């Protein structure tokens, strides 16, 4: 071959080998999921504890964009933190030019075009993350997942990272049992349970759970971190299911 | 031999990087059709949601480029999003410089020239998509213009794109040697949606649910896509007959 | 300077006077003001003579290009919209005042366009220095459903009123009739109002009146073999 | 290999050799160890010198009146990232009249390292930093990696044979974090912590470098004869 | 302002320029030459705005001399005039103009003919049998019309030139404190020591 | 100051029967003081004649400007440029500097070779084409020539009669003007040859 | 980013050939045949419109183009590379020669500007030479009718008649026998149809052959009749109906 | 990124030679021969056309002899497309010199500028140099008649007669044999064709395969007359010398 | 120029004159002032005709783009575009624009942008050189939630006065009705309102 040495060189198969290697950098990262609630969205992330030296609950790997979009990524934390940082400028210049918070289906295209640009030219690396973002706007809830191709779609539920084979199946159970809609309070309990089960591949090192959610009825359309009594009530539901 | 890694004339005269781009397109196993009516253009396209988690409505391949040029794309979906964003910008820019609505001809010829620039410069890969613009022009009536990753474009009485195109192509050839016109005659545009679907069922050998099609109709004054109920209405009217 | 445009049922006619002046001196007694953007879009210019001649050519080029690139008759609304953009980018220093009339598939049109960029649609516009004398004549006899004949007679009458009542106007009347689906008819020097009467007594000098010092021959050729 | 030419290339498994090589450059450098409680933060640093006549190289950079870092590895690259933090600490103090929070300084470095390994014709930075500082929300200690990752820790080491001191600090975690109000004892816990990594080169009074910043203490550096108290 | 006179006799050009320089209400210095030798057979005198003169004289003198080194061929005095006219024409459209008037006196060794040129600050070149700028052309042009002949020798022209300055001494309302005279001819460039 | 009356001058051009004539005065002033009488306003490229009046320095710049463009033209197409074309070229070159114009008023005269039709054209500062079948005038006394020429002119003069008319037109207007005089030059252009005559006129 | 595509892709090879340009000419020999004949009172240029499917309409597609009102073109080789050249040429006739002289360029001058676009495509950095050869017919008043061929190296020559494409060898030898200097416009057209019938295997009728002349003047396309100083196009493209008429009179 | 595809054309080879320069010369020995013979009162330029057919238009043609201004012509050997860019900056530079001094540019200066432009293309920029060699045949008042050649190196030198293109060894051997310094334009005409009959690849030399040009002091006044012979005058000069 | 826009129960109605004066002479006496900048978001121009037309072109271009990427613009949005050009270039362009628009969610809405560049949501608005003369008449007579038949008569009375007192207005009055049903143009000749 040799069609892999550099980026954006087609092979005879059509594959773009550099982008295919990028998907392997995502599969190495930690696990994250998103549930599309009946009226909002819930985000959950597995933050591996590498040492006892790490301070607890100060390395939060869930980032907010504007004041109604939660982003959480797996893969290489730097690549993502630069994708998010750039997303914040696109959203702030939308609210500057039309004076209305940016719709979530629009914010999805602007991030895609910026990723996608990094497989046209042959002198910048593809991005090594998969991002699961969304939130609430005038239409309601949206959940998106973004790959290093530039391919994104809507999802009832999404999952990426090492433990994604486990979680796609578990998510699917919760969409067959509730066509009515898994309600926002119920989904914080279920999120923690899914992360605790998908953590059985990584059961070498202890981990820390962090949930956040954006919900129309609960926080009035803002983005907040589930915390205190409500995060503790979920962690207890999750320990009860695995034992 | 660096001629299979950038676009320079091979020792043979070919552009291997471009010949490769065509085989990258046909890979989604989506089969697209576009036939002309008397006063409309119908395009029907297969939709294939793979897993029950993906939301059905957000998956799509028909884009609304302006108010009268819809564009159905065949290829990988990031390149389509790239080709779509750029086409929308030109249909706006046109109306701003010249004060009328970009005819279909003109848009298809603009993308063609934009495609060429990428096979001439050494620092961009060609796009991996086949674009099919459909409209009811103001001057020339119903139109279809299909464009390629070489730069080539040409007019069409009816077209089909995808892996299994050979079945549909030869089915359309048979119908226009029978009727001896260039366009499906039937007057209303619902009869032409019926006609499109019936030739898809025959060609591919398989019937359709309402979740497997996404349909787009161009009449003068608007381009629109049909909802899952308006598709269900056509499907039941074909089963009656 | 006086320019009228009169629409009518089947097309549009645009008529002008032929007198061009530079100050209180009459520079030219025939220089036509009717220019040709493209074969069915005519226009005429008042104001600075070098702005209307140059800015019709800078739009002529771009509209002929655009015409081959779409493969289409180039619409009137195209030139109107492209002229407007050029004149606004110079903040109205370019003192060009045009009546742009013409036909295309969509139908007849007729616009006026002011130095800054404001445009007007109308059924009969006049522009120029003696444009006021013309405007009156129109407001009197214009009705709907003018035939091709009446409109020409109307338009040329308005230009006449400018000639008898304005100083800057003079000389001859030019017309140009554009109908729908036919070639524009340019009627150069449609009406002679006044001819120069013959000189009372011819003036012509004998030869050898002029006093001369030298004579030489100027070379205007490539030197040749000997 | 083949893929280690540029940093534009992912390898066939996903790794970025040019970024793992830059990591190597920190294992050549000298050990330095950083720990902190709730009241004060401390850097103990092994200064390295060349032959006898050489003087020791400064491993501790003062960034502001409330923030500084130590380097381990390429001394030219440290002076390029500390120059960039200096401008940021002024840019905050002039425009918002606001002592720059340590949590933010970390995320700015994160973003600057990322743009520098994506560009064709850049080079990864080959240096590690322990950034200590005292702001409105208390004391912090950051570890900066050339990958980009900024991690907040109670203690950590980086350099050669760091593993000895990294272990020592996770056993003693409960004791040196409760040393609140006594700057003198937190320095003594850190001197011990660096003696696990030392194999040869006993401490000297010209060999050791200590920085301490805290609630009641602007950022100060002890060199030379000022570290006779802590050996 | 300041007087510059140029008279072209049968075999030389004579250039005569005033000593005096008036900065402030004082006459500051009154010996300062107002002329730069361009090349061994072309002399250029100049007068005009303060300080602009020196800058626009050394500038020209640098390009002419970069051209003599490059080809080893002294540019004709016909050329050198059209090169000074080229610069002055560019300066009038620039942000700030150069108000400098020049008389270029030169002996063309190609045809064994002397030539005098006048370029004023707008940038108009004209070949002249004698010229001036400022208000000097107002007192002398009417005296040179009467006495000048084309067949005069250098000894005769200097006696005409002694008369021209004596005309300026009576009617001018400004000190200039006599002139320095320089002759350009086939033998080179010499300075007439006396008045 | 008037950017045109610093130097003055007048140019007049006439058609006849298969011939043209272009003529002018030779003065060059700096307002009151007269400087030179050798200054010519009329230049020729190929067989086309161009008179240029106005600010003296832009006469010299615009003569060396047009000699440049036509030399390049003559090397590509391999024939002198025709008068009909050359008139578009003058116009486009001027308008190119619309803002801060060259202060001039060029006049073209020549005979088009292919057809034999004599041809004259006029201009103003910015650059509009004055097309005439009679005579073109230009300069500071352009008011006086317009009235002078119109009385004398008879369409169709033979080359040696045309030479009398355009003399009386130019001589009278110069001695009724305070910026013209000191001789005059008159070119008579016919297809075969060009004949240049210097005039003896008054030195007041 | 630091795009480093400044170095040209074409380099001189150790054998004294310009590698990329040689290959370009292979792809020009694979294009479809086209030919032009220059007569006493016109030129004709013609080609076969290859219709890739029966669904396709090669009416909307064109292989003959208007450049000015008196200069047509036809081509051999890559479709795209042709279309973008015709648009540079239409533009550069206007911006750089029509505004600033008031006249459409003479034929041999436009070709010089088109030969300058080829040159820049093979000299400058990061580009590959064009994959086409043009024939450029045209008329201007001082040189008469003229026909020109342009290459993808940049060189142009004036031809009395010529062919390029697949059957160029068999076409050029059939033109030398049938050509002479007396040819009128009518006879040269009939020699053009015979020569194309050799090299075309498939359909050969008016719907599939494109044929266009630079010939006598037209005052019917003028479009603004009533002005003697204009004369209107000299280029006129023969329609589908006209072409079947010269096949009855074969 | 694009580090791989660089040809790095401009670096020396281990021997001290520029590769791209050595090749361009080899390329130039394929172009048709051009010959210049300078005599006391003029210059001859004769070049052998390349490409010929009974179907090629020849009369209007011009492929190797270009005029620069009034008193200077060149002959091209090499890529005719490449050269056409170097001929256009020569003209521009000439008239720009006439615009600034009011003199016809000296032959030495118009040569020195086209060599700097050639040199500057091997110095930097990574572009392949032009494949052209010129015979500058020109006349000024300073030195009279001059000949110059330049090569894709840039280096240029003056000659009393010189050849570029094919068989420069064979053509230069004949020219040294027959040249003399009292020559006149009509003897040199005869020698230039006599060299081209012997080096020709043709089976026979013929008028339709020649481009011929003289620059003679001859012609009225002192002015110099440049004359690119018509195709018809060459048939006459070719019977006059009796080669046909 | 004398324009106004008035919300009511079923949507919004815009009213305008049609005289355009340059000095004392009337240049064009039938000038459409009510211009479409999307399918249900109209606007009215007043001030320097050259300057408003420029701002309306660039708005009509921004919004056509915005519809093909993000879906239907609200009326709020179209207001903020107008605002952004007026305020960045306030040094030269002298534009006073009322933007009236109708959604199906929020029925009628009116924004006014005076010469500075300052959006203001109002239940009616007035602008132009003849507005001053009807400030009193409008304030007493306005009532929220009029009937479509009652509003038309309330705008017809106002502008009848704004024509009678100001010399810079006159001619035919146009009205554009924005409702759920669509767009309906109305016209009132001078003999239908001067008799009143």
């Amino acid at each position: 071959t040799g069609y892999d040495l550099s980026n954006s060189v087609f092979s005879p198969d059509g594959r773009n080998f550099q982008v295919e290697y990028a998907v392997k950098a995502v599969e190495n990262g930690t696990t994250s999921i998103g549930i599309k609630c009946n009226d909002g969205v819930v985000f959950a992330v597995e933050k591996l504890i590498t040492s006892k030296l790490l301070v607890p609950q100060k390395n939060v790997k869930i980032q907010v964009v504007d004041r109604h979009i939660g982003c959480v990524y797996s893969g290489l934390i730097p690549d993502g933190r630069h994708l998010v940082n750039r997303g914040r400028e696109e959203a702030a210049s939308f609210k500057k030019l039309y004076k209305t918070p940016i719709p979530i289906p629009a914010f999805a295209d602007r991030l895609g075009q910026y990723v996608q640009a990094h497989t046209l030219y042959n002198s910048v690396r593809p991005f090594g993350v998969s991002t699961i973002f969304g939130g609430v706007d005038k239409n309601g809830a949206h959940l998106y997942m973004l790959e290093p191709s530039g391919s994104y779609w809507g999802y009832k539920g999404a999952a990426t990272g090492k433990g994604r084979q486990s979680a796609k199946a578990e998510l699917e159970k919760l969409v067959d049992h509730h066509p009515e809609g898994l309600s926002a309070r119920e989904a914080v309990k279920q999120a923690a349970k899914i992360i605790y089960l998908a953590h059985e591949d990584n059961k070498e090192k202890d981990f820390e759970l962090e949930i956040s959610w954006c919900s129309l009825s609960e926080t009035n359309g803002l983005h907040k971190f589930v915390k205190g009594d409500l995060l503790q009530e979920a962690i207890d539901f999750a320990q009860k299911e695995i034992n | 031999g660096y001629d299979r890694h950038i676009t320079i004339f091979s020792p043979e005269g070919r552009l291997y990087q471009v010949e490769y781009a065509f085989k990258a397109t046909n890979q989604t196993n989506i089969n697209s059709l576009a036939v002309r009516g008397k006063d409309c253009t119908v395009v029907i396209s297969q939709k294939k949601v793979p897993d029950k988690l993906l939301d059905p409505t957000t998956v799509s391949y028909i884009f609304c480029i302006s108010r009268t040029i819809g564009m159905v794309v065949n290829g990988p979906i990031p390149d389509a999003r790239n080709a779509a964003l750029r086409a929308k910008a030109e249909a706006a820019e046109f109306r701003y410089k010249y004060g009328y609505d970009m005819p279909c001809d003109v848009l298809a010829k603009r993308m063609a020239n934009l495609s060429q620039i990428y096979t001439q410069r050494a620092y961009m890969r060609p796009l991996g998509v086949i674009l099919t613009f459909v409209s009811v022009d103001e001057e020339l009536g119903p139109s279809i213009y299909k464009t390629d990753p070489a730069g080539y474009y040409v007019g069409y009485k009816a077209t089909a794109t995808g892996p299994k195109q050979q079945e549909i192509t030869t089915n359309l050839e048979n119908h226009f040697k029978k009727s001896k016109i260039d366009h499906i005659n039937e007057e209303s545009w619902e009869k032409v949606v019926e006609f499109a679907i019936t030739h898809m069922i025959d060609a591919l050998g398989t019937e359709f649910s309402k979740n497997d099609l996404e349909v787009g109709v161009a009449t003068k004054d608007k381009f629109f896509t049909l909802s899952a109920e308006n598709i269900e209405e056509r499907l039941v009217a074909i089963a009656e007959q | 300077t006086t320019i009228v445009g009169v629409k009518f049922n089947n097309g549009v006619v645009i008529a002008a006077d032929t007198r061009s002046t530079q100050g209180p001196i009459v520079a030219d007694k025939n220089c036509a003001k009717l220019h040709r953007i493209s074969p069915k879009i005519w226009c005429a210019g008042a104001g600075t003579a070098a702005d209307t001649e140059a800015v019709t050519q800078l739009i002529g080029s771009n509209i002929e290009l655009h015409s081959l690139y779409t493969s289409r008759e180039p619409r009137v609304v195209s030139a109107l919209q492209m002229l407007k953009q050029h004149l606004f980018k110079y903040q109205g220093h370019i003192g060009a005042y045009l009546i742009v009339a013409g036909v295309d598939p969509t139908g007849s049109h007729l616009f006026s366009i002011h130095a800054h960029g404001s445009t007007d649609v109308g059924y009969y516009l006049s522009l120029g220095s003696g444009s006021l004398a013309a405007m009156a004549v129109l407001e009197s006899h214009w009705k709907q459903d003018l035939t091709k004949e009446e409109a020409i007679k109307l338009a040329s009458d308005a230009i006449q009123a400018g000639i008898w009542n304005d100083l800057g106007s003079g000389s001859n009347v030019d017309v140009c009739v554009m109908e729908i689906g036919k070639d524009a008819e340019y009627l150069r020097n449609y009406l002679t109002p006044n001819v120069r009467e013959e000189k009372q007594k011819s003036y012509k000098f004998p030869r050898g009146t002029t006093a001369v010092l030298k004579e030489s021959i100027v070379n205007i050729c490539d030197i040749q073999e000997e | 290999n083949n893929y280690d030419g540029d940093t534009v290339t992912f390898s066939p498994t996903g790794r970025l050799f040019q970024v793992e090589y830059a990591l190597e450059a920190i294992k050549q450098g000298s050990v330095t160890v950083g720990l902190r409680s709730n009241t004060h933060a401390v850097l103990v640093a092994l200064k390295r010198n060349a032959d006898e006549l050489s003087s020791y190289q400064k491993k501790i950079i003062k960034c502001d009146e409330h923030m500084g870092l130590s380097l381990a590895g390429l001394a030219p690259d440290a002076r390029v990232l500390s120059n960039y933090l200096r401008q940021q600490c002024n840019y905050s103090s002039l425009v918002f009249n606001r002592k720059l929070a340590v949590e933010r300084a970390g995320h700015l470095l994160c973003d600057k390292a990322q743009k520098n390994t994506q560009s064709y014709g850049g080079r990864p930075y080959g240096v590690g930093l322990l950034i200590i500082g005292y702001d409105k929300s208390g004391a912090h200690l950051l570890e900066f990696q050339p990958s980009g990752n900024v991690t907040e820790l109670y203690g950590t080491a980086i350099g050669a044979r760091s593993q000895g001191a990294k272990t020592y600090l996770e056993r003693t975690l409960d004791t040196f974090i409760k040393i609140d109000g006594n700057p003198d004892e937190l320095i003594k816990a850190g001197v011990e912590a660096i003696s696990q990594s030392l194999r040869d080169e006993s401490l000297t009074v010209d060999n050791l470098s200590i920085a301490i910043v805290g609630k009641d203490t602007p950022f100060t550096i002890y060199d030379g004869e000022a570290v006779a108290k802590y050996i | 302002m300041d007087i510059i006179l140029g008279i072209r006799v049968q075999d030389s050009v004579i250039l005569a320029s005033s000593k005096a320089v008036t900065r402030g209400i004082s006459v500051l210095k009154d010996s300062d030459d107002k002329t730069r030798q361009l090349s061994p057979h072309t002399l250029m005198s100049f007068a005009g705005e303060a300080g602009d003169t020196v800058q626009f004289a050394e500038y020209i003198q640098a390009n002419i001399q970069l051209y003599s080194i490059r080809e080893d061929y002294e540019l004709s005095p016909q050329a050198v005039s059209s090169f000074v006219r080229q610069e002055l024409a560019k300066s009038i459209r620039s942000r700030r103009p150069y108000q400098v008037n020049v008389l270029i006196g030169g002996y063309d060794k190609k045809k064994n003919k002397p030539e005098l040129y006048q370029i004023d600050y707008l940038g108009t070149k004209v070949e002249l049998p004698y010229g001036a700028h400022g208000y000097s052309g107002f007192y002398t042009f009417s005296l040179l019309d009467h006495h000048y002949r084309p067949d005069m020798t250098t000894e005769e022209g200097l006696d005409l030139l002694k008369l021209c300055v004596q005309e300026l001494e009576k009617r001018m309302p400004m000190d200039f404190k006599g002139v320095i005279v320089k002759i350009v001819d086939k033998d080179g460039i010499r300075q007439v020591d006396d008045f | 100051s008037d950017p045109s009356s610093i130097n003055g001058g007048i140019v007049v051009a006439m058609t006849g029967k298969d011939c043209v004539a272009i003529a002018c005065d030779l003065r060059l002033g700096s307002q009151s003081l007269g400087v030179s009488n050798k200054f010519e306003k009329i230049f020729h490229y190929g067989h086309v004649f161009l008179g240029i009046t106005g600010l003296a320095t832009d006469v010299t710049t615009l003569n060396e400007m047009f000699r440049y463009k036509t030399n390049l033209y003559k090397l590509k197409e391999e024939r002198a440029i025709e008068p009909e074309t050359f008139t578009q070229l003058v116009s486009s070159s001027l308008y190119e500097r619309r803002f801060g114009p060259y202060f001039v008023g060029p006049v073209v005269a020549g005979i088009n070779s292919k057809s034999g039709k004599p041809f004259i054209a006029g201009f103003d500062l910015i650059g509009c084409i004055d097309e005439a079948k009679d005579f073109i005038v230009s300069g500071t006394a352009s008011d006086q020539l317009f009235g002078m020429c119109e009385s004398l002119y008879e369409p169709n003069l033979e080359p040696e009669d045309l030479f009398e008319t355009i003399s009386q037109a130019l001589l009278n207007a110069a001695d009724r003007d305070a910026l013209s005089g000191w001789g005059a030059v008159v070119y008579i252009i016919k297809k075969d040859e060009v004949v240049k005559r210097y005039l003896k006129m008054r030195q007041d | 980013m630091t795009d480093r595509y400044s170095f040209s892709l074409t380099t001189f090879s150790p054998s004294g050939k310009l590698g990329q340009i040689d290959y370009a000419l292979t792809a020009v020999k694979q294009g479809v045949t086209s030919l032009g004949i220059k007569a006493t009172n016109g030129v004709v240029i013609a080609t076969e419109k290859k219709s890739s499917s029966p669904l396709a309409m090669s009416e909307t597609l064109s292989k003959v183009s208007l450049l000015t009102p008196d200069i047509g073109a036809v081509y051999s080789g890559m479709g795209p590379d042709y279309r973008v050249l015709v648009d540079k040429s239409r533009k550069v006739a206007h911006t750089s020669y029509k505004r600033i002289y008031g006249e459409y360029p003479p034929t041999k001058l436009l070709v010089s500007e088109v030969a300058k676009i080829m040159q820049e495509a093979t000299q400058s950095g990061g580009v590959r030479p064009f994959g086409v050869s043009l024939l450029i017919a045209g008329h201007d008043e001082f040189n008469g009718f003229s026909l020109y061929q342009v290459d993808p190296s940049g060189s142009y020559f004036p031809w009395k008649a010529t062919a390029i494409g697949k059957g160029s060898v068999a076409a050029k030898t059939f033109l030398e026998k049938r050509w002479n200097d007396e040819l009128e416009l009518e006879d040269a057209i009939h020699i053009a149809l015979l020569t194309l019938k050799e090299s075309v295997e498939g359909e050969f009728n008016g719907d599939t052959i494109e044929l266009a002349i630079i010939g006598d003047e037209n005052p019917d396309l003028l479009g603004y009749t009533g002005i003697p100083t204009d004369k209107g196009p000299r280029f006129r493209k023969l329609t589908s109906q006209e072409i079947n008429d010269r096949l009855e009179a074969l | 990124g694009s580090r791989r595809y660089d040809s790095r054309t401009t670096i020396f080879s281990p021997e001290g030679r520029l590769y791209q320069v050595e090749y361009a010369l080899e390329s130039i020995s394929h172009a048709g021969t051009a010959i210049g013979i300078m005599a006391s009162d003029g210059i001859v330029l004769a070049a052998e056309r390349k490409v010929t057919s009974t179907l090629l238009e020849q009369d209007t043609s011009t492929e190797k002899l270009y005029k620069l201004n009034d008193k200077i012509a060149v002959a091209v050997a090499g890529l005719t497309a490449d050269a056409e860019i170097l001929i256009n900056t020569a003209r521009i530079h000439a008239q720009n010199y006439l615009k600034t001094y009011n003199e016809d540019i000296p032959v030495e200066i118009l040569v020195r500028r086209l060599s700097d432009i050639k040199q500057g293309y091997t110095q930097h920029g990574g572009l392949r140099p032009f494949g052209v060699s010129f015979i500058y045949a020109g006349y000024d008042d300073r030195y009279g008649y001059q000949l110059y050649t330049s090569n894709p190196s840039g280096n240029y030198t003056g000659w009393k007669a010189i050849s570029v293109g094919a068989n420069t060894s064979a053509a230069q051997t004949l020219l040294q044999m027959d040249y003399k310094d009292d020559m006149k334009v009509d003897d040199a005409i005869e020698l230039a064709l006599k060299t081209l009959s012997k080096t020709t690849d043709s089976s026979a030399l013929t008028y339709d395969r020649l481009e011929f040009a003289t620059i003679r002091k001859g012609a009225n006044d002192g002015e110099v007359y440049q004359k690119i012979f018509k195709p018809q005058e060459i048939k006459d000069i070719l019977v006059k010398t009796g080669i046909t | 120029t004398s324009i106004m826009a008035v919300t009511f129960k079923d949507g919004v109605i815009l009213g305008a004159d049609s005289r355009t004066t340059t000095g004392a002479y009337i240049a064009n006496r039938v000038t459409d002032k009510l211009t479409r900048v999307h399918d249900k978001i109209w606007c009215c121009r007043s001030g320097s005709a050259a300057d408003t037309q420029a701002i309306a072109d660039i708005v009509q271009y921004h919004l056509e783009l915005y519809t093909s990427q993000y879906g239907t613009p609200s009326t709020e949005t179209a207001a903020s575009v107008f605002k952004e050009l007026c305020y960045e270039n306030k040094d030269n362009l002298t534009a006073g624009i009322i933007v009236a628009g109708y959604d199906d969610k929020n029925k009628g809405e009116v924004y006014t942008i005076p010469l500075g560049g300052s959006v203001h949501k109002l239940p009616y608005a007035i602008a132009g050189s003849g507005s001053t003369f009807i400030y009193g008449y409008c304030d007493k007579n306005f009532r929220e939630n009029m009937s479509k038949e009652e509003t038309v008569d309330f705008i017809k009375h106002s502008l009848s006065q704004a024509i009678k007192w100001d010399g810079s207005s006159g001619g035919v009055i146009r009205m554009v009705v924005l409702t759920a049903a669509g767009v309906e143009r109305l016209i009132f000749y001078p003999d239908e309102y001067e008799q009143l």
